[PDB]
C-alpha cells in the first residue's frame, strides 16, 4: 500500500538502526541466554514461510515484501549463534541485503515511470531495454544466493556461523529455504527474458541519478567476490568493538 | 614469460572490449570474438610447452588474497591432470564460435558474450588449488549457460529444459556445500595442499566424501539422476550442446580426482564396491535403452553418458592404469562426442528435423559429410588408432587389477556399444534415398569441413602415439595413487 | 601490474557508460563526464586500498587487545 | 633457469619423518611422497630393464630357450612380485 | 531445404517424448521396475563384494568392512 | 539355429532394451517422484498460506 520511495525508505533504513538497537540489547541485557531460543524458532519461520509464501505473489512490491521477510530471517541466524563470527555473518548480511535492496527499489522506480503493477506487465524486457533487463536479472540473481553474485557471500558466511555454534538444523533449513527461495526468483526471470506476451508495455527512458546509483550498485554486487576484504575486516572490527 | 594469470584474463579482456563496440557492426564483434578465443587458445599451447613433467608439485601459481586473513584466498595452478582439460576448454571454445558463425547476425553479441565468459569461468575451474573457491567457480556456470540453454534453445519446451537442469545442481550442490562449510570449520583453511596433510576423523571422512559424491553424481551421469543430459541436451543449440557434453561432464571426474581421492582415500576403498555397481548397472541400462531411441540428439547424449560412467570403473580403482586411463578417455569423450554432437548439429541446420526416421540414404549425395561421420562414429567405436581405445583399454586394465566381475560388464557395455553405433550409422548414410521429403539439400561447406581438420589431426595424435600425453600425467597420476598410503 | 589506478579509473568509465545506456542513450554521450568518472573512480580505488591498509593494521591491534584479555582468564 | 639435463633428485630420503605419526609433520610429508614414488618407479623400470633382458634372450635362445636363461627368468619374476601399483600383492617398502 | 515433415510421424515422435503420461503402477510393471531397480543392483553389488572377499581369502588379510 | 539364436537373444534384448528401461526407468519412476512428477507440491500448496 505505502507509496513506492517510502517502501524504499522503509526495510533498509529502519531495520538497519534496529538490528543495530538488538544487537545492543541482546549483547549486554541478556545472559541468560533464552533469546537464543527466542530467535531461533522465529528466524526459521521466518525462512520456512517467507519461502512458501513470496512464490505464489503475482505482484512486484508483495514479492520484495516477502524477499524482505525471508532476509531478515537469514540475518536472524546470526542471533542464535552468539559468537564473533556470528555476529560478522549478519552485519555482513545486513549490507549485502540493503544493497541489493536499493538495487531493486531503484529498479522498481524505474519501472514505475509508466506504473507497473504486476510481474507479467515486465515480460519481454529483454528487447525493449536489454541492459536493464540484464540489471534486474543480476540483481534477482544476487537475491536468490548464485555464487558469482554478492548475496551468495552474505548467506556462506551466515552458513557459517550457523555451523560454527553446532546448530546443524539451522544450516540444512537455510539450505532448504534457499533452494526453494530461487525457484521462484528463476520464476521471475523466465518471464522476463525467455517467453514474449501478445501485448508489450514499453517504458520510458531513466534519469541520470536512479541510473547512476544502478549502475554503481551492480557493478558492487558482480564484483564483490574479487576483493570482499574491506567489508570483512570492517564486519570483524565492529563485531569486537561491541566489548573492547 | 607467460603465466596462468594472461590466459585467465584474455577471455575477460576480449568480453569487456566486445561491449564497448555496438551491435551495428556484427562482423567486428564475430571477428573479435574468434580473435580472443583464438589467441586464448594459442596461450594454451604454449603454457603446454613450458610445463615440467618431472617434479610433482604444482606449476605455476597466482595468489590473490581473499578473506583479509589470507586464510583462503584464490590459489590458481596447474599439474598433469589439469593442463590438458585447461587446454581442451580453450581448443573447444573457438570451435564454438565457428559452428554458429551464419547465424550470429540473429543471436547478437550477448551469444559471444556468453561464451566468452563460459571460456573465463572454465578455465577457472580446472587450474585452481583452493577448495571452497573451486566449489563457487563449480557451478558458477549456472548463469551462462542457463541463459545460453533458455534465450536460443528449443521451440517451447526450452523453459522445462533450463528448469531440470538448474534444479538437479541445487540440493546436491548445497550438500555439498554444507561438507565445504564443516572441512573449513575443522581443518581452518581450504588450501588444497593443506587439506590433504590432515587427518580426518574415521567415521567423518564417510559424510564427508557422502556429500561430495552428491554433488559430483549429478554432473556426472549417475544412475540416479542422469536424465537431464538427454533432455536438456536435445533441447540446447549446438554450440550449447557442444561444451555440455565437452566439459561440465568432466567437473565431476575431476573434482573426484581432485577433491575426493585423496583427501579420502580410506573412505574411497569402503565405498569402491558401490560405485562399480552403480557405473557397471549405468552402463548396461543406458546401453540398452540407447538402441531404441528416433531422437537425433539422444541417441549419442545416451553415449556420452555410457563413457563418463565407464570413466569412473577405472577411476575409482587406485591405479596408475586405471586413472591414466581414466584422463585419455576423458579427452577421448571430449573431442569424440564433440564431433558428433557437430555432425548432429549440421544435419538439423539444413533439415531442421531432429529425428532419425527422415533421413536415409545421403551418402551418394553428401560424401564428405559422410566420410567424417564415418571416422567419428568410427572412433567412437574404440578403435585401436583411434582416441578411445587407448585411455579405456586402460581403464579396463587397471580395474581388472583391482577387480575381476565389474569392469567385465564395463567391457560388456562395449559388446553393445559398438553395435548400437554402427546401427544408428546405417539408419542414416545406407539404403536407398527418399526424395519425398528431402527435396533439396547441400553438403559441408568451407567452414565446416575445416573445423573436422583439428578433430581428425588431434583423433589420430591420440591414437597412434598417446605417449606424449602419457609423458606429462605419469607423475601427477602416480603422485595421486600413492597420497596416504604410507607402508 | 594494475595499480589501483587501472581498476578503478575502468570501473568508473564503466559505471559512466553503464549508467548512459540504462537512459537508452549513445554510450559516449557526454565525454567529459567519463573523464570525470575515471578520475573519480581512480580516487576511490586509491582510497579504498588506504583505508583496507588503515584497517587490516586496526583490527590486527584489536585482535591482539582481545587475545592478551583473554588469556588473562588461565594466568 | 634449468639445468638443461636429467633433473636431478637428492637420493637421501627425507628426515623429520616418523612411521608412527606421518600426519604430524605436515612440510616433510610431501618429499616423502615424491621419494616413495620415485622408488617405485626405479623398481618398475627394472622390471623393465628385466624384460627387456628376456626380450632379447627368447630371440636368440631359439628352441631351447629354457636351457641358458633360466637363472635370469626368476629374476624378472621377483622384480614382478614387488610391482608398484598393481594385483593384490602390494609390497610392503 | 527444410524437409516436408509428413503428419504421420510427429505424433509418434511426441509420444515416444511424451510417455510421461501413461504410468498407472500395474502390478506386473511394478515387479517388473522393482527386480531392475533394487534385486540387480543387490545381486550385482554382492557380486563384487564377495569378489573381494574372496581375493582377499587367498591373501589372508583380514577382510575390510566395506560399509 | 539362425531362427532360434535370434529369437532368443537378438529378439530378446530388442524387445528389453526399451520395455523395462525406457518404461519403468528413466522417465518415469524417476521424474514422478523427483523433479516435476508429483514432488511439485508447492503449486497445490501455493494457496493455503495466504489465509
Ligand atoms: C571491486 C572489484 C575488484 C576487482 C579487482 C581485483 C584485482 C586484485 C587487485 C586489487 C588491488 C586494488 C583493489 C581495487 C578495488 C577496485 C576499486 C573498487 C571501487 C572502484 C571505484 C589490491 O590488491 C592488493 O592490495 C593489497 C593492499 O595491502 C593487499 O595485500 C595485502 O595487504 C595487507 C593488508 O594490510 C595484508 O596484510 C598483506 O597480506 C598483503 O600485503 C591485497 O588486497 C592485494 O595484494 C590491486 O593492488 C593495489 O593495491 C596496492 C598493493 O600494493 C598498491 O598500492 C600500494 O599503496 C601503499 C599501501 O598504502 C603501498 O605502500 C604501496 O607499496 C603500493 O603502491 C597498488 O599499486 C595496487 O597494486
Ligand atoms: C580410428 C580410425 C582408424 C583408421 C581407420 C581408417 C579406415 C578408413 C576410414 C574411412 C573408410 C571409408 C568410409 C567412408 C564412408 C563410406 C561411404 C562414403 O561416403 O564413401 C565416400 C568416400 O569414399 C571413400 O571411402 C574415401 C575415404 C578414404 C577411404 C580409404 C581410407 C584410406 C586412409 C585410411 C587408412 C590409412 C592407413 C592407416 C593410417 C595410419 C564416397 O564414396 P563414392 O564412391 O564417391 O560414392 C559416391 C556417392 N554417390 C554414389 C552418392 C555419388
Ligand atoms: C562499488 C564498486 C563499483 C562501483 C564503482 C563506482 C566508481 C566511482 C563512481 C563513478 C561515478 C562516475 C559518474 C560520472 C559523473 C557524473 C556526474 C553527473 C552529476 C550530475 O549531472 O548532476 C545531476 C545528476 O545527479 C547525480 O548524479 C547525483 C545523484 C547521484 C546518486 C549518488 C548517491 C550517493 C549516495 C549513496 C551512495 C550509495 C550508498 C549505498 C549503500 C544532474 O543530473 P542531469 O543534469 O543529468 O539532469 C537532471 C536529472 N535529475
Amino acid at each position: 500500500g505505502s507509496p513506492t520511495p517510502v517502501t524504499a525508505f522503509l526495510s533498509i533504513a529502519p531495520k538497519i538502526s534496529i538490528f543495530a538497537n538488538i544487537l545492543r540489547v541482546f549483547i549486554y541485557g541478556s545472559y541468560g541466554a533464552t533469546l537464543q531460543q527466542i530467535f531461533f524458532f522465529c528466524s526459521i519461520a521466518s525462512m520456512i514461510l517467507g519461502a512458501l509464501a513470496a512464490m505464489a505473489q503475482t505482484k512486484v512490491k508483495r514479492l520484495l515484501a516477502y524477499s524482505s521477510i525471508g532476509h531478515v530471517g537469514y540475518i536472524c541466524i546470526g542471533f542464535s549463534c552468539g559468537t564473533i563470527e556470528g555476529i560478522q555473518s549478519l552485519l555482513i548480511g545486513i549490507f549485502i541485503y540493503a544493497l541489493m535492496t536499493m538495487d531493486a527499489f531503484a529498479i522498481v522506480l524505474a519501472l514505475r515511470q509508466t506504473r507497473v503493477k504486476y510481474i507479467a506487465d515486465l515480460g519481454a524486457l529483454a528487447k525493449t531495454n536489454p541492459i536493464l533487463a540484464i540489471t534486474f536479472s543480476i540483481t534477482m540473481f544476487s537475491y536468490a544466493g548464485i555464487p558469482p553474485l554478492a548475496g551468495f557471500c552474505s548467506k556462506f558466511y551466515l552458513f557459517f556461523a550457523a555451523l560454527g555454534c553446532g546448530a546443524y538444523f539451522l544450516a540444512l533449513v537455510g539450505v532448504v529455504t534457499s533452494v526453494i527461495g530461487c525457484f521462484y526468483y528463476i520464476r521471475l526471470v523466465k518471464r522476463m527474458f525467455f517467453d514474449t506476451p501478445r501485448t508489450w508495455i514499453l517504458y520510458e527512458p531513466m534519469d541520470r541519478n536512479k541510473s547512476l546509483l544502478l549502475a554503481m550498485t551492480s557493478f558492487f554486487i558482480t564484483l564483490f567476490l574479487l576483493y570482499p576484504s574491506p567489508l570483512f575486516s570492517v564486519t570483524h572490527q565492529m563485531a569486537l568493538s561491541l566489548y573492547l | 614469460y607467460f603465466n596462468l594469470s594472461g590466459l585467465i584474463l584474455c577471455p575477460v579482456l576480449g568480453s569487456i572490449i566486445l561491449l564497448f563496440i555496438p551491435n551495428s557492426r556484427i562482423r567486428l564483434i564475430r571477428l573479435i570474438g574468434l580473435c580472443a578465443s583464438l589467441i586464448t587458445f594459442l596461450y594454451s599451447l604454449v603454457l603446454w610447452i613450458q610445463f615440467d613433467s618431472s617434479t610433482a608439485k604444482f606449476q605455476f601459481v597466482e595468489s590473490l588474497r581473499w578473506l583479509p586473513y589470507e586464510n583462503i584466498n584464490f590459489y590458481l595452478g596447474i599439474d598433469g591432470i589439469s593442463l590438458f582439460f585447461v587446454i581442451l576448454t580453450t581448443f573447444l571454445i573457438p570451435i564454438c564460435i565457428l559452428v554458429g558463425w551464419s547465424g550470429m547476425r540473429s543471436y547478437g553479441k550477448e551469444y559471444i558474450i556468453a561464451f566468452l565468459i563460459c571460456e573465463f569461468l572454465m578455465i577457472a575451474v580446472f587450474c585452481m588449488l583452493d577448495l571452497l573457491l573451486f566449489y563457487v567457480f563449480f557451478e558458477s556456470v549456472l548463469i551462462p549457460m542457463f541463459i545460453i540453454i533458455g534465450v536460443w534453445g528449443s521451440r517451447q519446451r526450452k523453459i522445462k529444459a533450463a528448469y531440470q537442469f538448474f534444479l538437479y545442481t541445487l540440493l546436491g550442490s548445497l550438500f555439498m556445500l554444507l561438507a565445504i562449510l564443516l572441512i573449513l570449520f575443522q581443518t581452518g583453511t581450504t588450501d588444497l595442499q593443506i587439506l590433504l596433510t590432515t587427518e580426518f576423523s574415521e567415521r567423518r571422512q564417510i559424510f564427508l566424501w557422502i556429500a561430495f559424491f552428491a554433488s559430483f553424481a549429478v554432473k556426472v551421469p549417475m544412475v540416479p539422476v542422469h536424465i537431464w543430459l538427454p533432455e536438456a541436451h536435445v533441447e540446447a543449440p549446438t554450440a550449447g550442446s557442444v561444451i555440455l557434453a565437452g566439459i561440465l561432464l568432466k567437473f565431476g571426474t575431476y573434482g573426484f580426482l581432485r577433491f575426493s581421492i585423496p583427501m579420502f582415500p580410506e573412505a574411497t576403498l569402503c565405498f569402491t564396491p558401490f560405485i562399480y555397481t552403480l557405473s557397471a548397472i549405468a552402463i548396461i541400462y543406458t546401453s540398452l535403452t540407447t538402441l531404441r531411441q528416433i531422437d537425433l540428439k539422444k541417441i549419442i547424449a545416451y553415449s556420452s553418458v555410457a563413457h563418463m560412467n565407464l570413466v569412473t570403473i577405472g577411476m575409482f580403482s587406485l591405479n596408475i592404469q586405471g586413472i591414466g586411463g581414466s584422463i585419455l578417455l576423458m579427452l577421448s569423450h571430449g573431442l569424440v562426442s564433440s564431433a558428433l554432437f557437430l555432425c548432429v548439429g549440421v544435419l538439423y541446420d539444413r533439415h531442421k528435423t531432429r529425428l532419425v526416421r527422415y533421413y536415409g540414404g545421403l551418402v551418394s549425395t553428401m560424401p564428405n559429410f559422410s566420410t567424417i561421420f564415418f571416422f567419428f562414429t568410427l572412433a567412437n567405436m574404440s578403435l585401436p588408432g583411434t582416441s578411445s581405445f587407448i585411455g579405456e583399454f586402460l581403464i579396463l586394465v587397471g580395474a581388472f587389477q583391482r577387480n575381476s566381475l565389474v569392469a567385465t560388464l564395463a567391457a560388456l557395455g562395449m559388446i553393445l556399444g559398438a553395435a548400437y553405433s554402427l546401427w544408428l550409422y546405417n539408419r542414416v548414410v545406407s539404403g536407398n534415398l527418399k526424395p519425398d521429403f528431402l527435396h533439396k539439400f547441400s553438403d559441408l561447406n568451407g567452414r565446416e569441413v575445416f573445423i573436422f581438420i583439428p578433430f581428425l589431426v588431434g583423433l589420430v595424435w591420440m591414437g597412434v602415439y598417446p605417449k606424449v600425453f602419457l609423458d606429462c600425467m605419469h607423475t601427477s597420476v602416480s603422485n595421486l595413487v600413492q597420497h596416504g598410503k604410507f607402508h | 601490474p594494475i595499480s589501483a589506478t587501472m581498476v578503478g579509473a575502468l570501473l568508473g568509465l564503466g559505471t559512466q557508460m553503464y549508467s548512459n545506456a540504462l537512459r537508452k542513450l549513445p554510450y559516449m554521450r557526454h565525454p567529459w563526464e567519463h573523464v570525470v568518472g575515471m578520475g573519480l573512480g581512480a580516487v576511490f580505488a586509491n582510497q579504498l586500498v588506504k583505508w583496507d591498509v588503515k584497517l587490516k593494521e586496526d583490527l590486527d591491534v584489536m585482535l591482539a587487545k582481545a587475545r592478551a584479555a583473554n588469556e588473562r582468564r588461565y594466568f | 633457469g634449468r639445468k638443461k639435463g636429467l633433473p636431478e633428485f637428492e637420493e637421501s630420503a627425507p628426515d623429520g619423518f616418523d612411521p608412527e605419526n606421518p600426519y604430524k609433520d605436515p612440510v616433510a610429508m610431501v618429499e616423502m611422497r615424491e621419494h616413495i614414488v620415485r622408488e617405485k618407479w626405479i623398481q618398475i623400470e627394472k622390471a623393465k630393464i628385466l624384460r627387456e633382458k628376456v626380450k632379447w634372450c627368447y630371440r636368440v635362445e631359439g628352441v631351447n630357450h629354457y636351457q641358458k636363461c633360466r637363472h635370469l627368468v626368476q629374476q624378472y619374476l621377483d622384480s614382478t612380485r614387488g610391482v608398484g601399483w598393481g594385483k593384490d600383492h602390494r609390497p610392503i617398502s | 531445404m527444410e524437409t516436408n515433415k509428413n503428419k504421420f510421424i510427429e505424433d509418434w515422435g511426441s509420444a515416444r517424448e511424451n510417455l510421461e503420461h501413461n504410468f498407472r503402477w500395474t502390478r506386473r510393471n511394478f515387479a517388473l521396475i522393482g527386480i531392475f531397480g533394487i534385486a540387480l543392483p543387490i545381486i550385482v553389488y554382492k557380486g563384487i563384494v564377495k569378489d573381494f572377499h574372496m581375493q582377499d581369502e587367498d591373501a589372508g588379510r583380514p577382510h575390510r568392512k566395506f560399509l | 539355429f539362425d531362427q532360434v539364436l535370434n529369437d532368443f537373444l537378438v529378439r530378446s534384448f530388442l524387445r528389453f532394451g526399451y520395455e523395462v528401461s525406457f518404461e519403468a526407468l528413466d522417465k518415469g519412476a524417476i521424474e514422478i517422484l523427483g523433479p516435476y512428477g508429483i514432488s511439485y507440491t508447492f503449486r497445490r500448496l501455493a494457496e493455503r498460506i495466504s489465509q
